[PDB]
């Protein structure tokens, strides 16, 4: 056969395993037949071009559908009253009741209401008409085309890059810091000053107007005179109606701090100043490394030079330059870990400090965004650790890493793993024990016997930032502090106004329930890290299979000898962490959603009192809030939430289906499929047809993967339904 | 508000991008 | 060589026997001499009666043939069992007692295949055999 | 090393690496792994004996 | 006082006490006086009142929920909430671990260590249980004499 | 097919050969072990990958290793 | 072992050290500067940076560009004194 | 011919025709010597 | 008493059950005479 053209070992398989494994190994270029390093890098380059094109097409489709089937123009008038519609529904399975139930957007056809916040995002950017969105979609289609053409072109013989080019670290770092990050954020500041702020003040400025419209009455004279403070004079009044000229100012760069009163989002002038500042900082940072001139550093020199003379790190960072440059898996792990941290940061900061107008009052949108980015964060972290393990299996050279930090990590992996295990057990034992103690006492009717620990440390941090709710008087809660006096005339007025009003999510008040759920989160993070770190460090070998690097990253097992060696691979560690990552992100999002739901209804006391025992979560969060969702459709009718109820049950179904692949293993199914093949061959009128691929059971690793995928899809879809439907049915 | 001519221009750009995507897919499959 | 005229152990039939893959790809056979008419267990399932004299049996897999041979050797005391593989072309080949003596005891003439000149700890690393044709040995 | 002596194992792949066993016999015929070491701790496979070379064992004090 | 109010002077705590006592009294109203159920419910009421009074006088702080909250930061005014209790734990746990380790070594130097670990030598086990009362100085003595920490070259480890 | 390999650690116990449900391992002559015999894997195309040979191996780290590779009808043990 | 050679910038030297101090090639353009020069530079930079920072601690809406520039000498003084120690133990 | 007809013209295509043709062609490709 | 019976009583599960029953009794009696101790009294 020639389906897995990249593997004859699969092309010669006489079973369906060939098809399955050709699917699942299509992108492991390194393992493909006759794969050279130049071909590997060039294929990755072209694939990156294709991926960028796909992203551009996806965003273009979003814009096009909001422009065509959307209510953006009638949403920019009363954004706090009109629900934003994502796209129209055309399903030939809908009944008249369903069509009517989904015509909620005042559009006269069934629609979906967007939960992505693109409406608020674009309105803040400066989009006002549907023609603006359509032009954006046209440009993004053009950009997808350009990047597809670039990907095709750079696979041509005279345009294929070389490895001396792919491994050029200094020039790529300089260009990515200076141009991709720095000048890109500078251009975003330019957009925010030339379009977004005038649009937020009711002055339309576009391609036909931006070359004659001054972003500031003084023009660029304050810039080219050193009188930069003239760009902060006359900010927008507190009575500014976003999108209109009533209450607007003339400042383009400010550091007011806090939130705009009407929009309850950060000041656009503050955002513009932020982007300009980080742009110049990144431009400076992108001039650090040596390129075709004499100025700059060399990362190899720095890494080799950094060795503490005490010798507590050994050879320090010698050889890491070659290790990282020659291992794409090391780079992949670093990038994935950093992007995961940054997307968790995006979730956290985007709720505590909303940047888009009126997004804070879109409760379902905020919850959906937070859950989305937290789940993405967890996936990225799991992937980073998985690719670290893959690097250890494939790209690690001990002789090159003779007694540097990496070899030392491997040296004391036992200490690392054992202490990680101890801290996991510590956290788990005691957090679960406190929860059970509270459960039992409250059950016996003695809630006064609960162990409720005030999160005084986090409360102290809040007070240091300027929260006066808790009486600490530390740094910014103190009016006579040097920290207060230093920033009293820049941002502290607005920042204090934001922190000390209970109308926002900035530094929400916390209590013993928050303490307990935080330590549950600590347990989850530590146990996921335990599984992943153990997998990575034992990937090359353990005492059970001391030659694991020979077998690779994702082999099924080593047989029933030596006591049994099920799940003895680093892939299995990934497979096992993914359960735990899902658990932990579930805990995180449960906490976020319940706290915010209680605050939104104003009964924060419900969380403060029921968060201390697990029955409180099971009753006052899940059972209580599932009512509208499970009533999406019922014997007495249906509403728009029927889709979310159906998807809730869908997630339950696929979750339980994954249980099948995770509990039932291969031999049973193989001995059953044998009987099935016998029956087919022996049945008249159906033995006229024969399989071209011998029907076999699924492999061990394949079954683990399929069960994990079903489990994950059920997890995600069940919670997505619950969160969106409950938020939309409660508010 | 979005006219059929506009939707048609969008479709033409989509078709061009599809052609380029097929080209890139071929070049990658090699 | 294999004589296709040897009688069979008067089996009563089963649904565990060979299938179309035996007629298309490979069909294994086992021949053995028995001193009396005993009852043995088919590797496919069920009981069969072996004859006094030579008995020929057809199976779909070499593992089935060798399991039957092990049963004969341990349960009974028959050790003259020979295993053959037959292709649709009529290319009957000889497999077990490959050299006429069972593999469990050394015999002069064999050549070592797959033997390595160190312990498993001396295997190279995939990083050392990456983008090269070297072998981890 | 001689018979009835405590020797620490230096083979990385070994279940008893950096662990002490008792030498039961040393074969002078010239085989690859002459020394035979007994251990009190059983391995995962259930064997408490192994054959080692003279360079993979160090006498303890 | 830290961020909360003393529980001895909180309307929420008083309301919780009142609710508990009223529940018990409603349960009691349906039982004859002097019967075992009446006596049991009366004792429950007395225990509830004593618990609430003792919590009030203990100096515990109570939040808006009306329940005592613990200040586990190190403040000496609230040591009895986490630190002294935790010192008692650490004492008992070090005792248990020290005596268990001593017994492991004692069984190690025996004819049949596995037999000693499944069928115990309870005279020696009780000996070690007794020894466990000065485990801190004993454990530090072991550490400094070098009998606690094993060398890196004498502990088995997997290949890299 | 699966790749079965033997190393110098072989002691000639022959239990790997006797444990194989197929006939993939055979004893050959050697001078590196007292028994004078070493395991060899001539018929590796009949290997199924059960690792019974690996189980029946008394040497610290196994003298016989089965590296599961490409799958065929015989490797997959498909009677159909 | 088949990995392509890693390209490094021009004039890339070996800076790895197990001596008491790095080789003074770590200091690049300032490799030939004297240890006394580094000491005086570090002291002057520390004083000037601290002064220019104090002149800007209660930041106004119109801070002085020269004070902003000079405040970056306090971080600079740290590297200067590290270089001073490196250059004292390398013979200079 | 207005844009309102495009959903009814396309959804059956993208959801029954494109998948059917893709599945048939991929079947022919995967099972092919 | 029979030494074999005493060894049986010295077996691990018997000792674990007896010791943990004794500890449970200790905790139960401590809570029976000094109940509702959420804190060390200071
Ligand atoms: C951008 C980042 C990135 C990149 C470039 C790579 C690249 C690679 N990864 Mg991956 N990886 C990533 C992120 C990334 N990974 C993340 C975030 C994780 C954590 C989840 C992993 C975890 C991971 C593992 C554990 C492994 C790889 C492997 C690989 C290599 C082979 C890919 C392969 O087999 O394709 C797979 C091809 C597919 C088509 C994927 C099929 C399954 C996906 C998940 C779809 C399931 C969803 C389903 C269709 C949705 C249904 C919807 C419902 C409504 C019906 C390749 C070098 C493998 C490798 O070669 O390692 C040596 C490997 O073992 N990666
Ligand atoms: C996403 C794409 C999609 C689309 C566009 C449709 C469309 C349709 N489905 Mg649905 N369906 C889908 C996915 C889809 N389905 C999936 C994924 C499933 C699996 C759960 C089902 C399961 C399903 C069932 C069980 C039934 C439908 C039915 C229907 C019909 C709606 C009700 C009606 O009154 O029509 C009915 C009126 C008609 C006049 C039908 C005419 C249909 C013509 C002949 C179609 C032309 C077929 C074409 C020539 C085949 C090309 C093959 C090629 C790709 C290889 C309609 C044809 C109902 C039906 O009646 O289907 C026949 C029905 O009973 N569907
Ligand atoms: C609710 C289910 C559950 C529970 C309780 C645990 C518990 C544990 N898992 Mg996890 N795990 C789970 C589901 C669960 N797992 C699932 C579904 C998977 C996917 C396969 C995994 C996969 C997994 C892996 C891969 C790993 C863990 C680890 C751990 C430990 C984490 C540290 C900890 O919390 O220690 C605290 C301990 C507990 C919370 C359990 C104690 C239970 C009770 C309260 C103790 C008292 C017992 C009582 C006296 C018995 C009386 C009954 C008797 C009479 C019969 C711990 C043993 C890690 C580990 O072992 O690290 C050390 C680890 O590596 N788990
Ligand atoms: C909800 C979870 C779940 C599901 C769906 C199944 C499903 C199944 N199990 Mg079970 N199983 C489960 C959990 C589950 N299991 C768990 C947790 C375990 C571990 C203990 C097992 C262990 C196990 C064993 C050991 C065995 C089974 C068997 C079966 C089969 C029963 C008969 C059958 O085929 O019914 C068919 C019906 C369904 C699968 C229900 C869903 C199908 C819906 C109604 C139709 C949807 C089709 C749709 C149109 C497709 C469109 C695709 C596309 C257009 C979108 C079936 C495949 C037995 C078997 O296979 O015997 C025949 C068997 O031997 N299971
Ligand atoms: C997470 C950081 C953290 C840590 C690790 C600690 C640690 C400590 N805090 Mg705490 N604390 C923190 C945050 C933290 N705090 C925060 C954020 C706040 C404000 C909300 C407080 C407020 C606070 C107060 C008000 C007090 C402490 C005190 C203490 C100490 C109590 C024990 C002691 O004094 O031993 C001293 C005893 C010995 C060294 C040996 C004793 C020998 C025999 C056995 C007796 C301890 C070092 C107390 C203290 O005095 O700290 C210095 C104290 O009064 N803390
Ligand atoms: C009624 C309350 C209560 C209960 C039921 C438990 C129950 C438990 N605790 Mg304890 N604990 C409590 C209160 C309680 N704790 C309090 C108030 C504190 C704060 C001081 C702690 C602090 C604590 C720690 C620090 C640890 C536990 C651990 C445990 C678990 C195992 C203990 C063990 O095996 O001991 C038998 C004793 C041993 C096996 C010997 C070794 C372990 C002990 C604890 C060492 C003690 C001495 C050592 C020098 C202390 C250094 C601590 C430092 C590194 C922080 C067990 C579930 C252990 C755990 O979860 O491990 C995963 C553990 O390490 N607890
Ligand atoms: C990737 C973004 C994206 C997504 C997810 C969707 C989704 C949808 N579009 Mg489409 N659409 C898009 C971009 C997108 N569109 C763009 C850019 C245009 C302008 C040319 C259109 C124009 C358009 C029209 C005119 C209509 C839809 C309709 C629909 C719906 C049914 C599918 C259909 O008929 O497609 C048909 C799509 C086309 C004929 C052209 C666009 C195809 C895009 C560019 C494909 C991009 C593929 C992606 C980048 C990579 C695939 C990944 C791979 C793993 C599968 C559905 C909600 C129909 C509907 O019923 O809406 C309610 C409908 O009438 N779309
Ligand atoms: C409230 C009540 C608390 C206040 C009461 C204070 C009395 C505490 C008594 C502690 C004690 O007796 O330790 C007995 C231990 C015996 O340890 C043993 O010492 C042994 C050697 S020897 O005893 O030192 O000869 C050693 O082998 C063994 O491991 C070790 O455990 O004595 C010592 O080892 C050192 C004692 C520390 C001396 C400084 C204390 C100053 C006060
Ligand atoms: C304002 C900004 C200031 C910078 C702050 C950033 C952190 C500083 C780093 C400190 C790390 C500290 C640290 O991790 O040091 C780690 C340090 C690493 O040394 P190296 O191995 O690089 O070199 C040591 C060799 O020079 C000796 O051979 O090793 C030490 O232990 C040596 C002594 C450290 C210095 C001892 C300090 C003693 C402090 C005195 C007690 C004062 C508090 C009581 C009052
Ligand atoms: C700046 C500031 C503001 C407010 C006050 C505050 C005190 C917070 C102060 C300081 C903040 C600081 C110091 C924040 C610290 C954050 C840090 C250190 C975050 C780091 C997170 C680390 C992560 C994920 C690591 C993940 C690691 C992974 C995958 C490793 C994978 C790997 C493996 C397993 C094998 C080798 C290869 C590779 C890729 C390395
Ligand atoms: C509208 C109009 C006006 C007047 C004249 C005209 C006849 C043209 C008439 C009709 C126009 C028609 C019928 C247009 C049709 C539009 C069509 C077919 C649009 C579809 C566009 C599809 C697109 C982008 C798909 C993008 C897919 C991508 C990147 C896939 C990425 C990739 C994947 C998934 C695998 C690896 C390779 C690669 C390329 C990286």
């Amino acid at each position: 056969t020639k389906f897995p053209k990249f593997s004859q070992a699969l092309a010669q398989d006489p079973a369906t395993r060939r098809i399955w494994y050709g699917l699942a190994t299509a992108h492991d270029f390194e393992s493909h037949d006759g794969m050279t390093e130049e071909n590997l890098y060039q294929k990755i380059f072209a694939s990156h071009f294709g991926h960028l094109a796909i992203i551009f097409l996806w965003t273009s489709g979003n814009l096009f559908h909001v422009a065509w089937q959307g209510n953006f123009e009638q949403w920019v008038l009363n954004p706090l009253k009109v629900k934003p519609v994502a796209h129209a529904i055309w399903d030939p399975h809908f009944g008249q009741p369903a069509v009517k139930a989904f015509t909620k957007g005042g559009v006269f056809y069934p629609v979906n209401i967007a939960t992505s916040g693109v409406y608020h995002w674009w309105y803040t950017i400066g989009m006002r008409t549907n023609n603006d969105l359509y032009a954006g979609s046209l440009f993004l289609l053009f950009l997808s085309g350009v990047f597809l053409f670039a990907g095709w072109l750079h696979l041509q013989p005279k345009f294929r890059p070389g490895l001396s080019w792919f491994k050029n670290n200094e020039s790529r770092l300089n260009h990515h810091l200076s141009g991709l990050f720095g000048f890109s954020s500078l251009a975003w500041a330019g957009h925010l000053i030339h379009i977004a702020i005038p649009e937020a003040r009711g002055q339309h400025v576009g391609w036909d107007n931006f070359t004659k419209t001054l972003p500031h009455p003084a023009g660029l004279t304050p810039f080219f005179t050193g009188n930069w403070s003239l760009y902060a004079d006359n900010p927008d009044t507190a009575n500014h109606i976003f999108g209109t000229s009533e209450g607007s100012g003339s400042a383009i760069l400010t550091f007011l701090g806090g939130f705009h009163p009407q929009t309850q989002a950060l000041w656009l002038t503050d955002i513009a100043h932020h982007h300009l500042a980080i742009g110049v900082v990144f431009i400076f940072a992108g001039h650090m490394y040596r390129t075709n001139w004499g100025i700059g550093h060399s990362l190899k020199e720095i890494l080799d030079a950094h060795r503490p003379p005490g010798g507590r790190l050994g050879a320090g960072h010698k050889g890491l330059f070659e290790t990282i440059t020659n291992s794409l898996h090391f780079q992949l792990g670093l990038a994935l870990a950093s992007i995961g941290v940054i997307t968790s940061l995006v979730a956290q900061h985007m709720y505590a400090l909303p940047a888009y107008a009126f997004i804070a009052k879109d409760y379902t949108t905020q919850a959906a965004l937070y859950t989305h980015h937290q789940y993405i964060a967890g996936f990225l972290m799991v992937g980073a650790f998985a690719h670290g393990a893959i690097f250890f299996v494939r790209d690690y050279d001990p002789e090159q890493n003779k007694n540097n930090v990496l070899a030392r990590m491997l040296e004391h992996k036992e200490a690392i793993i054992s202490h990680l295990s101890w801290v996991s057990l510590f956290l788990g034992f005691h957090t679960l024990g406190l929860y059970i103690h509270n459960d039992v006492v409250v059950a016996f009717g003695t809630p006064e016997k609960q162990i409720l620990v005030e999160p005084v440390f986090a409360q102290w941090i809040q007070a240091s930032s300027g929260k006066a709710l808790y009486g600490f008087d530390v740094l910014l809660s103190s009016s006579n502090s040097v920290a207060t006096n230093a920033s009293n005339n820049i941002w502290l007025p607005g920042w204090l106004d934001a922190i000390n009003s209970g109308k926002n999510s900035l530094f929400l008040p916390i209590g013993p329930g928050d303490f307990l759920v935080h330590h549950a989160i600590a347990l989850g993070l530590h146990t996921t890290a335990l599984i992943l770190v153990k997998g990575a460090l034992d990937a090359r070998g353990s005492k059970l299979m001391p030659d694991k690097k020979d077998f690779g990253y994702s082999f099924p097992c080593d047989g029933p000898g030596r006591g049994g060696t099920c799940d003895i691979s680093a892939w299995d560690a990934f497979y096992l962490s993914m359960f735990w990552m899902l658990n932990t992100i579930g805990w995180v999002t449960f906490y976020w959603h319940w706290k915010h739901v209680t605050i939104w209804q104003g009964n924060a006391g419900q969380f403060n009192e029921s968060s201390t025992y697990i029955m409180g979560w099971l009753r006052d969060y899940l059972w209580l809030n599932s009512s509208p969702l499970i009533n999406g459709y019922n014997p007495f009718g249906m509403n728009s939430l029927a889709v979310w109820a159906w998807m809730f049950l869908f997630g339950h179904l696929i979750w339980a289906t994954g249980f099948m692949f995770l509990i039932s293993w291969r031999g049973y199914w193989q001995e059953l499929i044998e009987t099935l093949a016998w029956a087919h061959e022996r049945t008249p009128l159906a033995n006229l047809v024969r399989w071209k691929d011998k029907p076999v059971a699924l492999s061990i690793v394949q079954a683990r993967l399929v069960g994990l995928i079903h489990f994950t899809v059920g997890y995600v879809f069940t919670y997505a339904a619950f969160v969106i439907a409950s938020t939309t049915g409660k508010f | 508000m979005i006219s059929d001519t506009q939707i048609f221009v969008a479709l033409i750009l989509a078709l061009v991008s599809l052609v380029l995507a097929i080209r890139l897919g071929t070049a990658l499959y090699q | 060589t294999l004589n296709l005229q040897i009688p069979s152990p008067t089996f009563e039939g089963s649904t565990g026997g060979w299938l179309r893959a035996a007629e298309v790809e490979e069909k294994y056979a086992i021949t053995w001499t028995s001193g009396k008419e005993q009852v043995f267990e088919m590797p496919t399932g069920g009981a069969a009666i072996m004859r006094k004299g030579e008995n020929l049996l057809y199976l779909a897999r070499k593992e089935q043939c060798l399991a039957l041979g092990t049963q004969l050797k341990t349960g009974f005391k028959i050790t003259d069992y020979k295993i053959y593989r037959i292709f649709p072309s009529g290319e009957v080949q000889y497999l077990h007692p490959k050299d006429g003596v069972f593999p469990e005891k050394v015999n002069a003439g064999r050549i070592g295949v797959g033997n390595v000149s160190h312990s498993i700890g001396k295997n190279l690393n995939p990083s050392q055999i990456k983008f090269t044709n070297k072998s981890f040995n | 090393v001689k018979r009835g002596s405590q020797v620490r194992i230096l083979r990385k792949e070994s279940y008893w690496y950096q662990d002490v066993g008792t030498v039961a016999t040393i074969d002078t015929s010239g085989i690859r792994y002459p020394v035979v070491v007994r251990f009190e701790k059983v391995s995962y496979s259930g064997v408490n004996t192994n054959n080692f070379s003279l360079d993979e064992v160090v006498e303890v004090v | 006082v830290a961020g909360l109010t003393p529980c001895k002077d909180s309307k929420d705590f008083q309301r919780r006490l009142d609710g508990s006592v009223k529940k018990l009294k409603t349960r009691l109203a349906k039982y004859e006086k002097g019967t075992p159920p009446a006596l049991a419910l009366e004792k429950q009421i007395e225990r509830t009142q004593a618990r609430f009074e003792r919590y009030g006088k203990a100096g515990l702080l109570c939040g808006t929920d009306g329940l005592p909250h613990l200040i586990t930061d190190g403040r000496w005014s609230h040591s009895g909430e986490f630190v002294i209790p935790g010192l008692f734990f650490l004492y008992i746990a070090g005792w248990i671990g020290w005596v268990g380790r001593s017994y492991v070594l004692f069984a190690r130097e025996s004819d049949k260590p596995t037999e000693k670990e499944i069928i115990l030598d309870v005279p020696a086990a009780l000996s070690f249980v007794s020894t466990g009362f000065i485990w801190p100085v004993s454990a530090f003595k072991e550490f400094t004499s070098g009998n606690l920490i094993a060398d890196e070259s004498e502990i088995t480890v997997s290949p890299r | 097919s699966h790749a079965v390999k033997v190393y110098d650690t072989c002691i000639g116990c022959t239990q790997c050969v006797r444990a194989c449900p197929c006939d993939v391992l055979e004893m050959v002559s050697w001078d590196g072990c007292k028994a004078g015999q070493i395991a060899s894997a001539p018929r590796t195309e009949d290997c199924i990958g059960c690792k019974r040979c690996e189980t029946a191996c008394p040497t610290d780290f196994l003298s016989v290793r089965v590296y599961l590779g490409g799958e065929t009808t015989r490797s997959m043990g498909l009677a159909y | 072992a088949g990995y392509s050679p890693v390209p490094s910038p021009d004039n890339t030297k070996e800076t790895y050290w197990e001596t008491k101090a790095p080789s003074s090639q770590v200091l690049g353009i300032g490799k030939d500067v004297s240890s006394g020069n580094y000491i005086v530079a570090s002291v002057v930079a520390a004083v000037v940076g601290a002064a220019c920072t104090g002149q800007c601690i209660p930041l106004t809406v119109s801070p002085n560009p020269v004070f902003i520039l000079g405040s970056f000498l306090l971080p600079y003084s740290w590297a200067l004194h590290v270089a001073a120690w490196i250059q004292r133990n390398n013979g200079k | 011919m207005t844009a309102a007809y495009l959903p009814s013209i396309l959804v059956p295509l993208i959801g029954l025709i494109f998948p059917g043709f893709v599945m048939g062609f991929a079947f022919i490709y995967i099972e092919q010597e | 008493m029979d030494s074999n019976f005493l060894k049986y009583l010295s077996t691990a599960p018997v000792l674990l059950t007896v010791w943990l029953s004794f500890t449970a009794g200790l905790v139960i009696e401590a809570n029976r005479f000094f109940p509702d101790m959420l804190y060390f009294p200071m």
